């Protein structure tokens, strides 16, 4: 696989940092008045 | 609490249902705040470029993922043996007999087979490398960051479209039918003869040569000059192997009929006469109304004007016109029964008539179309009737429909929800009996005690599109009939040779067992159509709740009194009919996949002998076939199939949760 | 097959599309 | 009232007779389906093309231009056509009269709304339109003309069809 | 009322006579649709463009500047001998010219907001414009002389698509003896 | 709710008589109902001798039956318009 | 300081390069093919991929030939391609002194053709050899 | 809050307001009916839609009418 850094590089990102993010800032989002 | 901008009665609710509800209600733009018809249409408008640019951009993954890790260049060479490959694994969750048992497609890494035939399709349409893969990703992910700008731009001021716009229906339908049916199809076409063909036939074509390689030897030429039977002359012979100019023709229009000998697919050239017939006549359809020019037809006098002198359709017409105007969801329910009735028609006619090279002896690639299309033909269906529900809760005026079509069907609806609920009963009492009646008698010992109807009237059907077995001898089956001696010189012997040849799923032989499903299909349509039909027609009011239309088309009940008002709205009646519809793409994918898999393995005649009994379908097909799934992981090992073997489980636990 | 620059062209295109999208979902928010 | 050409019918509803050889003659009622105006052009547009159709078949019987006899070799009026596919002139030909007849797409366009008379192009370059009686005469002579040039044409292309030989080689012999 | 260019037509409104170069010529009606100062921009600069073209066409023709990139007269070949590198200084000594020029205002809204006349680039660096007889009679040959060099331009750069000559060796090169 | 759009020329051609009016025809609202059965008869006799002669298609059909065949759907619109114009007075 | 023709010289290249490195693949697989229990030919893949790679091979030699011979009026400066119409103003890519293993890799094709219905693994194993030295010796004299 | 609406169709018989478990309803003089009296809702914003007025009403299809809407913390019944 050419660029075979890529997969074990955004997986990990898309799949924990991604995710706590968006629900970290959509938590903010709907809570505050 | 200003998550939901849209309703300040959702923003002042002090507990959790106000996040539940504003995320249920984000896109019914209709039932917001302060919301004006041209803001709700230019909403609308946007929304569907941004579902445009979602669809590109998925097309462009799908495309990118393969030229990037997929397995497209071995495949080519070897269709008919390489496994393709749909995308890539890395999962850290993994151990190493997990990353050992899923590398396959002859590559180093773990991937998932693919199923959704990509490689067929594009394989047919004339790509061979990995290079015009990624430049037809890069260019669909250009195409949706246009559709995105495009989006963004239309909603800009000086470029807010007004609601004249929106609703000229005369200049849509036109530009629609002409151009993006007809000149669309007619593209297509010119890309079927201009490259398809060509690399279909070993001879490279692409945008560095596309305009000194002509697609045929005599040019334009005869195009031109009215001999257009020398685009017919020369086709593909019976020995050409696919990909190669071994046993290649000339021909890039002919109506030859019935498969490619070695593909199992349409022929290419069928297949660009096709679509170029479809574009001439959709650009004839697509000249039919006015819009500038004088010359047209005007849509509410060709609908004012069909009023039956007899007074059967009462004022017949009259109304529909501003009624279908000022309504998004009665376009929307007539939108999505339209299209899945054609998605419906795409997976009976792709299983049946395949177009893609080798995807007829790709088995799981065919099941897999099949119940994916099914699927989403129910889902469409029971959008249509729901968001027709919709429609006469927030649009229907009975005022300016007085006496029109849609008013007769509200003074008739109790005729029609009796009769179709005395024609469900019908069919559920007696095909319940005959299946219950046939396992009695079959578990006692004496199977010849079963009641076998023989689908006479299909397989007549069949006979008339020529097929011998059943000895029918009429029309097509009639080596003397009009029709044949019609036909002969033009479609005739690719078309018998197809449908009389047991190697394909044209026109497969039927038994008492199909007999019995179709009418169980039918049993089921009728049920789900009685269920969406009196949510839709019950949706403004019944005896028990004769104000319904001012609670709106969802709200829990009114109340434990007057006996009990449970699931009484027509979301109510969506919900109920949601498991119908489960159960009716359940009974066809059942169908399609017990008959096929029992003709794939040449024992059809056990779906003969075992289908017209529920314990046949539930030991030969359910049974029968869970042990390669079950044996995904066992105490001794795993193999490939495991995270299926894990999914099925997970599938069994989520259903569950839902009760 | 597909070189490494071939995958930062693509992921630019997407980053181009990725900011095209915010500025669509902004329009839509009002 | 009945037509003037045809006596035992009655005159059509749409025929005035302000138009130049207006006489009354439409048996079959097409003026009562199309509109009179774009039916006027259409008349002297195939009317003016048969002029010039008439005139070149005579001229190219009469005498041809420089290098056209060994492009065409001996296979004269329609036979051209085809031969001059193979080379470029009809092409050309087609292409400036596709400019030619965007711009009197425009013009009908224009005659549709009331807004210019039939077949008015304005071009008189050479005044002959000096009084109003011999704008008349010259109407009536263009219409005549062209109705004559049509069925003209219609004789010398379907003579050459069955002989091969062409109008005025006919009249050789 | 009726246009002076095409005698059959109405006058278009937007074309009132005040800009200069006008015969009343819109016979497909882009005036209505599009902004008059923006096609007057438009056909100035395209106009501009052609000039250059054609008398760079004519001049690299018979005399170039001195290597082997740069030797053949054919300017079609001769965009592809020369190197990329000089092509993209071209670009981006155009790209800096054009967003310096328009006051880096060059969306259709925004040039003619603190508006200049269509055309205008402040650039007169011999001053001849300075008296207005002079000027009007200057626009006039400009307006006219871009249209000439639109065609002059088309004509020369497909004769060498077919011709390969140049545009005096094209114009040398008429055969008169073809088969066809 | 909002002003729905027609184009121009767009007028109320709803009947409840025995016959609609003749602006159902559009540009043949003029033609007269003998004029009407005549060109449906004749339009039935083309069609059907065009359609009998291309019955046994080949891969080189003729062009000009091809078009005359059209007519053969043509008639059915044409009596209709018929019945309507001599109903209508005409 | 190098032309758009020179650019597209270095595409042709690198597309000749990577079609002669893929031919090894069909060496070994027909090599797999001889060295089996039951020794058949699949004929299928062995047309499938000439016509793909061996051609794509042919038409990048026959491109970067036409850009030697004629220049940049072959890299765009007669227009875009074309087939029928005025005249070719283009010189014949057989002018270029590089065509003889052009000449050569095509015949050979006939040859794997032949050896395609004939069965001769070894036949096809030499004449994917010779097209391989032959794409080397194109590159190393073409530079 | 909940809205409640009480149409001219009733007769006073008071049932509702004797099943109001949150004191929504009262009876306020009218001529309508010979009662002489009608309910009314004028303490809404503590309706919490129980529909137990709607269930005690006994005039055929109700006179007193219970729309749900905006749900706050008097009428989602909650003690927290
Ligand atoms: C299936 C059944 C098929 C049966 C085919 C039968 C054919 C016979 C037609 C019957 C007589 C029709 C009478 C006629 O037409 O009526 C006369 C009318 C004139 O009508 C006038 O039309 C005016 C406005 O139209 C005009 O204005 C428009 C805008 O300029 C048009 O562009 C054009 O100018 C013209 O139509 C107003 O309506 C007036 O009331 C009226 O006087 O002719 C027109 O409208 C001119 C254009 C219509 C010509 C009809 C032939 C078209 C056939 C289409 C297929 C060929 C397509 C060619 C495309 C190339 C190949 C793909
Ligand atoms: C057939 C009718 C007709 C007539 C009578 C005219 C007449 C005229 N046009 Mg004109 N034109 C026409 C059609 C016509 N045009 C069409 C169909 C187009 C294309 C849409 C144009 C495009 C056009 C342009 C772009 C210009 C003119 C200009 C002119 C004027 C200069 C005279 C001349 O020879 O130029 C005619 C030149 C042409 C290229 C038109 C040729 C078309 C045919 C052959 C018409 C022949 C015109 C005739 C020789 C002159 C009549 C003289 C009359 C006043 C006594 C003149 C008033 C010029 C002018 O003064 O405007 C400011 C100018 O710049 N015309
Ligand atoms: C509508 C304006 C127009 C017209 C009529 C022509 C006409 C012509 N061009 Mg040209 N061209 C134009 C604009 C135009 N050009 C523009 C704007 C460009 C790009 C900047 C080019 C770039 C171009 C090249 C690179 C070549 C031609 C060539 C040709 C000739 C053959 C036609 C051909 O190959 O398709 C035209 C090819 C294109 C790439 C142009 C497509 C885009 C334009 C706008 C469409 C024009 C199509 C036109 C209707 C075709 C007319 C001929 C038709 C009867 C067959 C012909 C003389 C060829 C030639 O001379 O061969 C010796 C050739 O090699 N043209
Ligand atoms: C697609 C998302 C995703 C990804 C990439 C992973 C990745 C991984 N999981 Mg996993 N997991 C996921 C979803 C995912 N999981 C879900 C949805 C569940 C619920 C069913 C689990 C439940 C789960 C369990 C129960 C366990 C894992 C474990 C692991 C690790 C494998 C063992 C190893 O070598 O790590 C060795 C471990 C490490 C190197 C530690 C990594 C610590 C990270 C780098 C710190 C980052 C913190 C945070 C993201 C910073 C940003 C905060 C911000 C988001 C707010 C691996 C890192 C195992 C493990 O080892 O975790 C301890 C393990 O025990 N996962
Ligand atoms: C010719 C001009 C033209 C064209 C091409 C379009 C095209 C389009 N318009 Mg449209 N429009 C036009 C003029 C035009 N418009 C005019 C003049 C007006 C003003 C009166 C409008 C007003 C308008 C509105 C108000 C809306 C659109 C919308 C749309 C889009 C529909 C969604 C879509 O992509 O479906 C694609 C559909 C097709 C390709 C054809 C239908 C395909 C059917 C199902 C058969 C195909 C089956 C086939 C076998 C499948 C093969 C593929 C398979 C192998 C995968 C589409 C891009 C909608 C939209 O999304 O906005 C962004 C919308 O809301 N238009
Ligand atoms: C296997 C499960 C099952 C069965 C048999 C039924 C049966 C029925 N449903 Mg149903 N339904 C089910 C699951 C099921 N439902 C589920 C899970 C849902 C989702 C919530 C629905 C949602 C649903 C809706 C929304 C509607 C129905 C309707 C119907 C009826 C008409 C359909 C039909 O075939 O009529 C034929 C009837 C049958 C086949 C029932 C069996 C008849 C038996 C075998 C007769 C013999 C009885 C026996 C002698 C009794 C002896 C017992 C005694 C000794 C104690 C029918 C009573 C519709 C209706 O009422 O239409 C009129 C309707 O509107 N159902
Ligand atoms: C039989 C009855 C009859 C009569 C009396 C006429 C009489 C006339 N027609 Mg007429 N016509 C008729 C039937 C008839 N038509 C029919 C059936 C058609 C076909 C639909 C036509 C088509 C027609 C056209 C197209 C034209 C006339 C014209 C004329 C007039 C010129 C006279 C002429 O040149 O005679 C010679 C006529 C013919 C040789 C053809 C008609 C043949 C019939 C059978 C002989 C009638 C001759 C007539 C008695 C001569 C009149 C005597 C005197 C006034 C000269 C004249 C008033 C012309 C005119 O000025 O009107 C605009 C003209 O252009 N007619
Ligand atoms: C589309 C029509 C057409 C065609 C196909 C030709 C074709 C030809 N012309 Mg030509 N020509 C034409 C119209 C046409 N012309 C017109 C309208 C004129 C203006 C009067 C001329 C004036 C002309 C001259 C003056 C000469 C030719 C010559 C030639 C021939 C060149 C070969 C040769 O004999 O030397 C060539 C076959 C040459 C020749 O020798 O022909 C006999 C020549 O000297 N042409
Ligand atoms: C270019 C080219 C081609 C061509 C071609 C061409 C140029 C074809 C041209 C055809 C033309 C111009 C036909 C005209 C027909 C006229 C008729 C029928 C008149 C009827 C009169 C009637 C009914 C009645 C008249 C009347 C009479 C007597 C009595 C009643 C009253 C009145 C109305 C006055 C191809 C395709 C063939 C091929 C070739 O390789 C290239
Ligand atoms: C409820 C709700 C309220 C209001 C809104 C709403 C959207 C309207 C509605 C929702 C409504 C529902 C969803 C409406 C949508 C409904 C259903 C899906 C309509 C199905 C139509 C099938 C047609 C008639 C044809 C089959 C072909 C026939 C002509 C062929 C014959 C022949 C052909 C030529 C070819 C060969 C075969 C043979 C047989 C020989
Ligand atoms: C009265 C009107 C009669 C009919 C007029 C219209 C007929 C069709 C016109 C087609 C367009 C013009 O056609 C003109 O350009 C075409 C494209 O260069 C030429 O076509 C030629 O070149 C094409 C492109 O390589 C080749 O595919 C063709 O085989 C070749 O014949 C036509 O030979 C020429 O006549």
């Amino acid at each position: 696989m050419t660029a075979a850094y890529l997969p074990s590089i955004l997986v990990p990102i898309i799949g924990l940092i991604f995710p706590g993010l968006v629900m970290a800032f959509a938590f903010i989002y709907i809570e505050q008045d | 609490t200003k998550f939901p901008k849209f309703s300040q009665a959702l923003a002042q609710d002090p507990a959790t249902r106000r996040i539940w509800y504003g995320l249920a209600t984000a896109h019914d733009l209709e039932s917001h705040d302060g919301m004006t018809e041209e803001n709700l249409y230019q909403k609308i408008f946007a929304s569907h470029f941004g579902h445009l640019a979602v669809i590109f951009l998925w097309t462009s993954g799908n495309l990118f993922h393969l030229a990037w890790q997929g397995n497209f260049e071995q495949w080519v060479l070897n269709p008919l043996k390489v496994k393709p490959i749909a995308h890539a694994i890395w999962d850290p969750h993994f151990g190493q007999p997990a990353v050992k048992a899923f590398t396959k497609g002859g590559v180093s890494y773990p991937v998932n087979i693919a199923t959704s035939g990509v490689y067929h399709w594009w394989y047919t349409i004339g790509m061979r490398s990995n290079t015009d893969l990624y430049a037809g990703s890069l260019f669909l992910l250009f195409l949706a960051g246009v559709f995105l700008f495009a989006g963004w731009l239309h909603l800009q001021p000086k470029f807010r479209p007004g609601l004249s716009w929106f609703k000229n229906n005369e200049s849509r339908l036109n530009h629609h039918l002409s151009g993006l049916f007809g000149f669309s199809s007619l593209a297509w076409s010119a890309h079927l003869i201009h490259v398809a063909i060509p690399e279909a036939r070993g001879q490279h074509v692409g945008w560095d040569n596309f305009t000194k390689v002509a697609p045929h030897p005599a040019g334009l030429q005869p195009f031109f000059s009215g001999n257009w039977g020398v685009y017919a002359a020369a086709p593909d012979t019976t020995n050409h192997i696919f990909g190669t100019s071994e046993g290649a023709g000339t021909a890039i229009l002919t109506f030859l009929g019935g498969f490619h000998p070695q593909t199992q697919a349409l022929w290419l050239t069928d297949i660009a006469h096709h679509h170029l017939a479809i574009g001439v006549v959709f650009i004839f359809a697509g000249h039919m109304y006015r819009t500038n020019w004088g010359i047209g037809h005007s849509l509410k006098e060709i609908l004012d004007a069909h009023r039956p002198p007899g007074g059967r359709l009462g004022a017949g017409h009259k109304g529909i016109f501003e009624t279908l105007t000022n309504s998004l969801h009665f376009q929307l329910g007539l939108a999505l029964a339209s299209l899945g009735v054609i998605t419906s028609l795409v997976a009976q006619h792709m299983y049946a008539l395949p177009s893609y090279a080798f995807i007829a002896k790709d088995y799981v690639t065919q099941s897999a179309l099949y119940t994916h299309h099914q699927y989403i033909a129910g889902f469409l269906m029971v959008g249509a009737f729901a968001h027709g529900a919709i429609f006469f809760v927030r649009d229907y005026d009975p005022e300016q429909n007085k006496n029109n079509v849609l008013a007769r069907i509200l003074d008739h609806k109790e005729a029609i929800i009796s009769h179709l609920s005395w024609v469900s009963l019908f069919l559920g009492f007696h095909t319940l009996g005959i299946y219950v009646h046939n396992d009695v008698v079959v578990a006692f010992g004496t199977p010849e005690k079963q009641i076998l109807v023989e689908p006479v009237f299909a397989q007549w059907i069949q006979a008339s599109s020529g097929k011998a077995l059943y000895g029918f001898d009429v029309f097509l089956s009639s080596s003397n009939s009009v029709a044949t001696n019609a036909s002969s010189n033009i479609w005739l012997p690719g078309w018998l040779e197809a449908i009389n040849s047991g190697k394909n799923s044209l026109f497969l032989p039927i038994g008492p067992g199909d007999f019995l499903i179709h009418h169980a299909i039918a049993l089921a349509l009728h049920t789900t159509t009685l269920i969406l039909v009196k949510g839709a027609l019950d949706a403004r009011g019944s005896k028990l709740m004769p104000d319904k239309k001012d609670f709106g088309y969802s709200f829990p009940c009114d109340g434990p009194g007057r006996g009990g008002t449970c699931d009484i709205s027509a979301w109510d009646a969506f919900y109920l009919s949601m498991f119908w519809m489960l159960n009716t793409i359940g009974w066809v994918t059942f169908y399609w996949h017990w008959k096929h898999v029992t003709i794939w393995q040449g024992n059809a005649g056990q779906f003969n002998e075992s289908s017209t009994y529920i314990m046949g379908w539930l030991r030969d097909y359910l049974w029968l076939n869970s042990s390669p799934l079950i044996n995904g992981y066992n105490p001794f090992g795993m193999n490939s199939l495991s995270v299926w073997s894990w999914m099925f489980l997970f599938g069994h636990l989520i259903w569950a949760t839902g009760f | 097959m597909i070189s490494d620059t071939q995958i930062f062209i693509a992921l630019i295109l997407a980053l181009v599309s990725l900011v095209l999208a915010i500025r669509l979902g902004r329009a839509l928010y009002q | 009232a009945m037509s003037d050409s045809v006596p035992f019918l009655k005159q059509p509803e749409a025929l005035d007779g302000s138009m130049a050889g207006d006489v009354g003659f439409d048996p079959l009622g097409f003026s009562s389906i199309g509109d009179i105006n774009f039916l006027r052009e259409a008349e002297l547009k195939h009317g003016r093309i048969a002029m010039l159709a008439a005139a070149g078949s005579i001229a190219q019987d009469i005498f041809t231009f420089p290098g056209v006899s060994k492009v065409v070799g001996t296979a004269k009026m329609t036979g051209v056509h085809d031969i001059l596919v193979k080379q470029g002139a009809m092409g050309q030909l087609l292409l400036w009269l596709s400019f030619l007849e965007v711009f009197g797409t425009i013009a009908l366009l224009e005659t549709l709304d009331g807004k210019r008379a039939p077949g008015d192009f304005k071009f008189d370059p050479l005044n002959f339109s000096k009084n109003p009686e011999t704008f008349k005469r010259y109407q009536l002579a263009e219409i005549k003309n062209g109705r004559l040039a049509m069925m003209g044409v219609g004789g010398m292309v379907h003579g050459y069809f069955i002989t091969g030989k062409g109008p005025l080689e006919l009249l050789g012999n | 009322d009726m246009s002076a260019s095409v005698p059959f037509l109405p006058r278009p409104a937007a074309l009132d006579g005040s800009m200069v170069g006008d015969v009343g010529f819109d016979p497909l009606g882009f005036t209505t649709k599009y902004d008059i100062k923006w096609l007057r921009e438009a056909e100035l600069k395209h106009g501009r463009v052609c000039m250059l073209a054609s008398l760079g066409c004519i001049v690299q023709e018979f005399v170039h500047l001195p290597s082997e990139a740069t030797s053949n007269p054919v300017a079609s070949e001769a965009f592809f001998q020369v190197p990329a590198g000089g092509l993209w200084q071209i670009f981006a000594a155009i790209g800096i010219i054009e967003h310096f020029s328009n006051n880096f205002k060059m969306s259709g809204s925004t040039m003619f907001s603190d508006g200049r006349a269509p055309g205008d680039l402040s650039f007169d660096p011999l001053n001849f414009g300075k008296n207005p007889s002079a000027r009007a009679r200057y626009e006039l040959a400009e307006i006219k002389n871009g249209r000439l060099a639109m065609m002059g331009f088309s004509g020369m750069i497909h004769g060498c698509f077919i011709t390969g000559k140049g545009p005096l060796g094209a114009l040398g090169s008429l055969d008169w003896h073809q088969s066809f | 709710y909002s002003p729905v759009p027609s184009p121009e020329g767009t007028k109320e051609v709803y009947w409840e008589t025995k016959a609609p009016s003749s602006d159902v025809l559009g540009i043949g609202a003029g033609v007269s109902s003998g004029n009407f059965a005549a060109s449906s008869v004749v339009a039935l006799m083309i069609g059907g001798f065009c359609t009998g002669q291309v019955i046994p298609l080949t891969s080189d059909p003729n062009p000009l039956f091809l078009i005359g065949s059209f007519l053969l759907p043509y008639s059915w619109a044409l009596h209709v318009a018929a019945w309507i114009q001599k109903n209508n007075g005409k | 300081a190098a032309s758009i023709t020179d650019k597209q010289k270095t595409v042709l290249a690198g597309k000749i390069t990577v079609a002669a490195n893929k031919v090894p693949v069909l060496t070994a697989a027909v090599e797999k093919m001889k060295s089996g229990k039951k020794p058949k030919m699949d004929r299928d893949y062995v047309l499938r991929f000439s016509a793909l790679y061996l051609t794509t091979l042919v038409d990048a030699m026959d491109q970067y030939c036409l850009r030697d011979a004629n220049g940049a009026k072959a890299a765009g400066g007669a227009g875009i391609p074309k087939v029928g119409g005025f005249k070719s103003t283009l010189a014949p890519s057989s002018a270029s002194a590089l065509y003889g293993n052009v000449d050569s890799i095509k015949e050979d094709m006939q040859t794997i053709r032949d050896a395609a219905f004939k069965g001769d693994f070894d036949g096809v194993i030499k004449a994917a050899g010779d097209i391989q030295t032959s794409a080397t010796a194109f590159l190393g004299q073409a530079n | 809050s909940h809205s409640v609406k009480v149409y001219d169709t009733c007769i006073g018989c008071t049932q509702c307001v004797r099943a109001c478990p949150c004191d929504v309803l009262e009876m306020v003089s009218w001529d309508g009916c010979k009662a002489g009296q009608i309910a009314s809702a004028p303490r809404t914003e503590d309706c919490i839609g129980c529909k137990r007025c709607e269930t005690a009403c006994p005039t055929d299809f109700l006179s007193v009418r219970v729309y749900l809407g905006g749900e706050t913390t008097r009428s989602m019944g909650l003690a927290y």
